[PDB]
DNA sequence: AAAAAAAAAAAAAAAAAAAAAAAAAAA
DNA sequence: TTTTTTTTTTTTTTTTTTTTTTTT
């Protein structure tokens, strides 16, 4: 359950890198290759990804780092 | 994918390359077997098969025969969809001219050959011959000849003379040109020629020839020789159910063309006489004309239905064309619509969704979840289970709906807040329940106004609807910094009734242990809802470094406010909820919550406010009866007084003392006064009349009469909509707009008799008609504005510039209409603002002025701020982010990517549906004068001898508060710097009369004055003084016409008095119709008056402003600084020559004689001084006063028009529209660059060219900025596809084809059409990547 | 009335008329500005690319959604090809240079 | 029985942009 | 008597969202 994304835009600026980063993270989570980090609590991949971004465990830099590790 | 779109003419060889087989017959399908008719607009061996992987002959009907061609019938066995792409080609027996390149008003062929279009159309009609390189024997190359002249020439010469007619002759002319040699010759002629009209014609033809030479086109390709045919599928011939065929009109035209071509070839074969073959050729020309573009040449040919059939052109252009019906916006799957309701239990971020409609929308999601869970073996089983609506599907749907926003969208989506994404909540029924508050954003009222729901499908779109378009995110409008979640009309009444005080209610005066105790007391009924009591409240403040500190105190309030306080979040102070809480107070409470706490706290606060307001409005039971309109007790007395007064005035008219107009004005005046008195009595008896007692006799209080509650609170009411219920409803206007003498003196509580009601229908029907047409005009204006701003996308962080406009508060002439804070808030400055104590600066150069900076400025009382404006942004293909300013619906600087053009256009366009003496000082301050020239008058006072004097009131604080404009020759009661009191008339003047006040003193001498020749003889019989009146040019004799009457002041000794300061003698050459009163030998003082010469709409005005249409009176300005003089006059106009003291003299201007002047033949006027007087033309302002002047004028005008109706539009949007308006520039000097002398080139191209030339040693070119109306500022765009959607499409496409232009898909429109990502929103980065990978 | 996979048109592949014909709603010229004003690109991209026009993309996302994958393959709108063909029917040559 | 295009149609305001024709006003 | 400017006149665009006896 989520309401707003104000903390998300505070964490990731431009409110557009937020959408793209959340989209890519949700895409990895959705196709059955990867697994989530924040404990899922009945939400969907989109809101879970936004939860991750808002809490501060993922961004474009961290996403690219985890990608280049693989 | 592809990167750019190229458009150019079609050569016959290219047309052959496209096609796949010639069509030789008109047949379509056999009536016994509806199969392709060979060589007919529906073939099989040419335009592919009819059935997938099957031949027409049926010999091969398998996939394994893919790619083979059946021998019996020659059909390529492939997919049926290939019918959608394969084209044909019809070989005309004769060449045919292309109508688009013939009848477009700037006819390409017309000015290619420099031959008049009439003489060309005559040739195409076989009405006359034309020489085609007939030799320089007796006739010219382009010479035309009639039948008799042609026969005489043929008799004269048999050979060395070639003449033809029709498309053949035109094609020969095209093939016989020498583009390069003709261009060189015409360039030489342009160099030598001087005639400006001839100059423009030569430059236009040079531009055409040069464009042709640069492009790969050839002139002969204009003439049509091989006609392509659209693929059959695009012009379907489906059989309607029952053996009936539905066909398009392309088929009829193509059949006509093939039939005419067949008849033409047959006639040529038979060697038919000349007349018959000519007639058939002309008929084929007309048929091809109809096929290409019907209804342009001649009258449109109809079918059997007696209507003008639609051709390719009608399919391209028009509101029904592909561009505006199937490319810019299309019908959309996963969508639905319905009627709406209230549903107040919803939270701010979820809208209802009927179960049935939701099931239909999310059906693929249901199938996916089912086949994931295994309940469906196959897709057909899942489809059947959903169709039967099994009980398991509901759990699946409730699982899907959980986090999957849906976009609600009303029909007139004027601005971006007409599409908002909520989270669905399944509801039984068939109504789209919608949260109440968002109605304000939508302007949606539940009177049956329908709404559509769309469903974002992809993951990115879901996250977009979650993070950009959610209702909880749009708590701030894009046009202005005020919220758009204002509690509107019922919640507000509930709060107003619940936050109030009754002088003596149940349980007044006790002490409570907090809000909880107050609520507990209220529910049990021990204490009324609003009774004055004392309550212990803890209020929190975040004054510390982000740490909240509480303070508890025993406030004095009412139980209602005590109950309210439990909803306000922690941060806000109690004083917010300690007043009447109408609509302004509650909205400002929401704004305070938003700015102090953030977003989420204010969203929950709005939800709680809505809930409690609804609940306590319900508890109020606020009704409205027929005893809630208390007609005033003294209404009849006022009406009796008014009737007595009107009777007295009528009697006075019977005596002849008053004229018709004066009595009419007096009667309307007395009726207005009586109506105002009645309204005042009403309000006094309605608002305060309630009287009760509290241990005493009595006391008055704000009344609780229900209508007063619904009017004072601002909740769906007003003092204007009341006074038509209790007090008389004033006067009504006639169709002409006049005001009827007798008003209607009956209100709605007493009913209106027949005549008064009939009178009160002109207003109603006028209003309804005005709304009905205003919606149309506003839609058109919005479309034009957003199609002029459909490139502005913020691509930079800072242009690194200093230029900017100077923003100052606006003063209409009286009080300040808007302060500096509202206009300057949230913008980036251009220079270090410094206090009047200039020893130190005030603000840095590039600090976004948020609220704190504006408050600091107010404390320091600054007047003007040099602010960067979008019109001055130095970036190309966009504007620097810092140039725009605050994002307006984001509290921070604008975000790099927002399509400011579109939001500005929508903000300006949305309100379109809400539209159509002496001086008295008010405040105590010092007089100040700006750009003033003044001299002491004969009486010792001060007289202004300047035109542009501005008076200002500099209060003791040093800030202007009042501003006035003074005409020429005004007497000032005081002087600059002299403190004056309120109500003092510091200056006064005569509205009539034009003075010629002088500057010297001495005896008056008759200089260059002759009776009859220059003046006449007249005596003012009233006083017996002889006046010397100058006759007009049309009356005076020509002998004295060359002589201008003048007045040279001399002294008693005969010496000529010289002007003070200067050295030239004072001579005032009087113009015609000047009445000099003082006679010869009369002593006069400086400034003595010689001659007292005698003398839009809301939406249309905005439309004219943005179109930049020259007004009715194009007031001409001073084209160049210099002394004025008159040249050789002509019959229709006067020659006014302005010669600078040290510049270039020769410039002159023709001025119509009837036009009034403002310069007395001796006033040296700087550039831009108004020569005539009247409304200004924006083009003149731009050309003369520069760039900042025209944007200032446009902004001021449009803001005046809007604020007149109480609508707020932050000025950034008008500035953006202006920046788009003036985007082209005309070269003045070619310079070292390679631009034509007078060619009109886009500003960005010439700017970058000049900058990169100056990077080298070469000298850049000079450009004159141009201002074009919105429609024309759009139609002349770099890309042609973008300008091919919103306007005349034939013109744009023809120009693009002939020019061979090349669009690169860079704007917000071409990308939209092509379906690629948008370069504005989330796709911005992608586009940048697409640029970065390229050229790397 | 709501639509998800109703039958499409013939000339320009698009949803059909409303209600009785089972058609969708009109994402008209005034409803594309309402998205461009936002930072909305992907939503607009699908709303005029794969929801209505692109012939194979709608089927591909249909299978993906049934497959539980949320993505697209936008391609190009079929109506754009229709416009290209209709312009090529005139004497003007238009193509897509890369 | 399969196919097929002439007519005499005639008609609209309002507003504005742009191109073509006509009339001054010279030298 | 020729030529350029300015004026006039004609013509071309735009004008909201959705919901049937007669030839082959
Ligand atoms: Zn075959
Ligand atoms: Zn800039």
């Amino acid at each position: 359950a989520r309401v707003t994304v104000q903390d998300a835009v505070e964490k990731i600026g431009n409110r557009f890198d937020l959408v793209l980063v959340a989209a890519r993270r949700a895409r990895q989570m959705q196709v059955g290759g990867k697994d989530p980090l924040v404990p899922e609590e009945n939400d969907k991949t989109t809101v879970i990804a936004l939860r991750e971004i808002e809490e501060g465990l993922i961004n474009n830099q961290i996403l690219d780092v985890r990608e280049r590790q693989e | 994918e592809f990167d750019a779109i190229k458009i150019a003419l079609a050569s016959p060889d290219m047309i052959r390359s496209w096609s796949f087989g010639e069509v030789k017959k008109p047949e379509t399908i056999n009536y016994r077997t509806f199969k392709p008719e060979r060589d007919g607009l529906f073939c099989a061996r040419i335009f592919g098969p009819v059935k997938d992987y099957e031949c027409l002959c049926g010999k091969y009907k398998r996939l394994k025969h893919r790619g083979v061609i059946c021998e019996k019938c020659g059909v390529e066995v492939t997919q049926t969809k290939v019918r959608r792409e394969r084209m044909g080609h019809i070989e005309l027996a004769s060449p045919t001219a292309h109508i688009w390149f013939l009848k477009s008003l700037p006819s390409r062929i017309g000015l290619l050959l420099d031959m008049p279009l009439r003489d060309i159309e005559r040739v195409l009609y076989f009405e006359s011959y034309v020489v085609i390189e007939g030799g320089m024997t007796n006739l010219e190359r382009q010479q035309i000849l009639t039948e008799e002249q042609y026969l005489d020439a043929l008799e004269e010469f048999g050979d060395e003379f070639d003449a033809k007619m029709g498309a053949e002759a035109i094609q020969a002319l095209l093939k016989s040109m020498d583009l390069e040699q003709e261009c060189e010759q015409l360039r030489e002629e342009l160099n030598e020629t001087n005639s400006e009209t001839k100059r423009k014609k030569l430059t236009k033809r040079i531009k055409l020839l040069e464009a042709f030479v640069q492009s790969g086109n050839k002139p002969e390709w204009m003439i049509l020789t091989v006609l392509p045919v659209l693929p059959p599928d695009l012009r379907p011939l489906v059989p309607l159910d029952g053996g009936r065929f539905a066909t398009s009109d392309l088929n009829d035209l193509y059949r006509r063309v093939i039939n005419r071509n067949n008849r033409l070839k047959r006639l040529l074969d038979l060697a038919a006489p000349d007349i018959i073959v000519r007639n058939e050729k002309r008929m084929l020309q007309e048929a091809v004309d109809a096929l290409l573009d019907n209804g342009r040449r001649g009258r449109a040919i109809t079918g059997s239905n007696k209507r003008p059939l639609k051709s390719l052109a009608d399919m391209i252009k028009g509101k029904q064309g592909r561009f505006r019906q199937n490319l810019l916006g299309k019908r959309v799957d996963y969508s639905g619509r319905s009627v709406i309701t209230v549903g107040p239990y919803l939270r701010l971020h979820q809208c209802g969704l009927p179960k049935k409609m939701a099931l239909e929308l999310f059906k693929p999601f249901i199938y996916g979840k089912l086949e994931l869970r295994g309940l469906a073996t196959t897709i057909k089983a899942a489809k059947k289970m959903v169709e039967r609506e099994e009980a398991v599907v509901w759990d699946i749907l409730d699982e899907v709906i959980r986090e999957h926003p849906v976009l609600l969208n009303r029909a007139p989506t004027l601005h971006r807040l007409g599409i908002q994404a909520f989270e669905p909540v399944l509801i039984e029924g068939k109504a789209i329940q919608l949260h109440p508050l968002v109605c304000a954003a939508y302007n949606a009222d539940f009177d049956g106004d329908q709404m559509a729901v769309h469903v974002p499908l992809t993951l990115e779109a879901q996250l977009e609807a979650r993070a950009l378009m959610m209702s909880t995110n749009n708590i701030l409008s894009p046009a202005n910094g005020e919220p758009i979640i204002v509690p509107s009309q019922d919640v507000v009444l509930g709060l107003y009734y619940m936050t109030r005080d009754c002088v003596n209610a149940k349980g007044e005066g006790m002490v409570l242990t907090g809000p909880k105790e107050a609520e507990r007391l209220y529910r049990s009924g021990l204490a009324s809802l609003h009774a004055r009591v004392k309550v212990r409240i803890t209020e929190y403040e975040k004054d510390a470094n982000g740490e909240l500190v509480a303070k508890t105190s025993l406030k004095d309030t009412t139980v209602g406010r005590a109950i309210l306080w439990m909803i306000v979040p922690k941060g806000l102070p109690y004083s917010i909820v300690n007043q009447a809480l109408g609509k302004k107070a509650i909205s400002k409470m929401l704004n305070t919550c938003y700015r102090i706490l953030g977003l989420k706290p204010t969203v929950i606060f709005a939800d709680q406010i809505m809930y409690t307001g609804f609940a306590y409005a319900a508890r109020s039971g606020a009704s409205v009866g027929i005893d809630d309109m208390v007609i005033p007790e003294k209404k009849h007395e006022i009406i009796s007084e008014a009737e007595a007064e009107v009777a007295e005035i009528q009697e006075q008219f019977q005596s002849g003392l008053v004229t018709a107009g004066e009595r009419y004005n007096k009667v309307i005046d007395i009726w207005a006064a009586a109506n105002d008195r009645v309204s005042k009595a009403m309000m006094d008896n309605l608002q305060t009349e309630t009287v009760i007692n509290r241990d005493g006799q009595e006391e008055k209080q704000v009344s609780f009469n229900s209508i007063y509650m619904m009017a004072d609170s601002g909740a769906r009411g007003s003092a204007a909509q009341i006074r038509q219920l209790a007090g008389m409803r004033g006067l009504m206007a006639k169709p002409d707009g006049s005001i009827i003498e007798t008003p209607i003196t009956a209100n709605f509580r007493e009913g209106l008799n027949v005549l008064q009601y009939f009178i009160s229908t002109h207003g109603a029907r006028k209003g309804l008609a005005d709304t009905a047409l205003k919606t149309a005009n506003s839609g058109y204006l919005t479309r034009r504005l957003v199609d002029v701003a459909q490139d502005l996308v913020v691509t930079e962080d800072d242009c690194g510039t200093h230029e900017g406009i100077m923003m100052t508060p606006v003063i209409e002439g009286g009080d300040v209409k808007e302060p500096l804070r509202d206009r300057v808030l949230g913008r980036v400055t251009a220079e270090d603002v410094l206090k009047p104590g200039t020893a130190d600066i005030l603000v840095p150069r590039n600090t976004l002025l948020h609220e704190q900076w504006c408050d600091l400025l107010e404390e320091n009382s600054v007047d003007a701020v040099k602010v960067r404006s979008v019109v001055s942004c130095d970036t190309d293909f966009g504007v620097c982010a810092h140039c725009y300013g605050r994002d307006l619906a984001r509290g921070h600087i604008i975000n790099k990517g927002e399509a400011i053009g579109v939001i500005a256009a929508q903000s300006i366009g949305e309100p379109g549906t809400q539209l159509t003496s002496s001086i008295q000082v008010k405040n105590k301050g010092s007089i100040k004068l700006s750009n003033v020239k003044s001299v002491v008058n004969s009486s010792g006072k001060l007289v202004i001898t300047s035109r542009n004097t501005e008076l200002k009131l500099i209060d003791e604080f040093g800030r202007t508060k009042e501003s006035y404009k003074v005409p020429y020759g005004a007497v000032l009661a005081k002087g600059d710097g002299e403190q004056v009191a309120g109500g003092e008339t510091v200056a006064n003047w005569d509205p009539h009369t034009m003075p010629v006040i002088t500057e010297v003193s001495g005896f008056v001498r008759f200089t260059d004055m002759i009776d009859g020749q220059t003046i006449t003889r007249q005596t003012d019989e009233l006083t017996g003084l002889s006046s010397l009146v100058v006759l007009d040019s049309a009356e005076r004799t020509a002998g004295g016409k060359d002589l201008r009457p003048a007045l040279k002041i001399v002294d008693a000794q005969g010496n000529d008095v010289l002007i003070p300061g200067t050295d030239m003698p004072a001579q005032y050459f009087l113009p015609g119709k000047a009445i000099v009163q003082l006679e010869d030998g009369v002593q006069i003082s400086s400034g003595d008056t010689l001659a007292r010469i005698p003398q839009t709409g809301g939406l249309p005005r905005v439309a004219d402003l943005f179109e930049a249409r020259r007004p009715k009176e194009p007031a001409i300005l001073a084209e160049i600084s210099g002394i004025v003089s008159f040249g050789k006059e002509t019959k229709g106009k006067r020659r006014l020559v302005i010669t600078p003291v040290d510049g270039s003299d020769p410039y002159e201007e023709m001025i119509p004689k009837w036009r009034q002047l403002n310069v007395f033949e001796g006033e040296r006027v700087e550039r831009g001084d108004v020569i005539s007087d009247g409304p200004e033309a924006p083009h003149d302002i731009l050309r003369l006063r520069g760039v900042h002047a025209v944007t200032r004028y446009i902004v001021n005008e449009v803001q005046d028009v809007y604020r007149l109706q109480g609508v707020k539009i932050n000025d950034k949007h008008i500035e953006v529209i202006v920046r788009q308006m003036l985007r082209k520039a005309t070269i003045v000097n070619a310079g070292s660059s390679d631009f034509l002398e007078g060619e009109q080139v886009e500003y960005s191209r010439v700017k970058i060219a000049n900058r990169e030339l100056e990077a080298n040693g070469k000298v850049g070119a000079t450009y004159s900025r141009d201002l074009l109306g919105i429609t024309k500022a759009s139609l002349a765009t770099e890309s042609f596809i973008s300008a091919a959607s919103f306007q005349e499409t034939t013109r744009v496409l023809t120009e693009a084809a002939v020019a061979g232009k090349r669009d690169e898909l860079r704007g917000l429109k071409e990308n939209v059409i092509v379906g690629r990502l948008i370069p504005a929103g989330t796709g911005y980065a992608y586009h940048q990547d697409r640029m970065r990978r390229r050229a790397a | 009335h709501a639509r998800s996979t109703g039958s499409y048109s013939l000339v320009t592949q698009q949803p059909l008329g409303g209600k009785a014909q089972f058609g969708g709603q009109r994402f008209g010229e005034m409803e594309v500005w309402a998205l461009e004003a936002y930072g909305a690109a992907y939503t607009l991209q699908e709303m005029l690319t794969v929801k209505s026009d692109d012939v194979n993309g709608r089927t591909k996302m249909y299978k993906n959604i049934v497959d539980g994958n949320h993505q697209m393959e936008p391609g190009m709108p079929e109506s754009f090809n229709v416009l290209l063909k209709e312009i090529r029917s005139l004497g003007i040559n238009i193509e897509l240079e890369d």
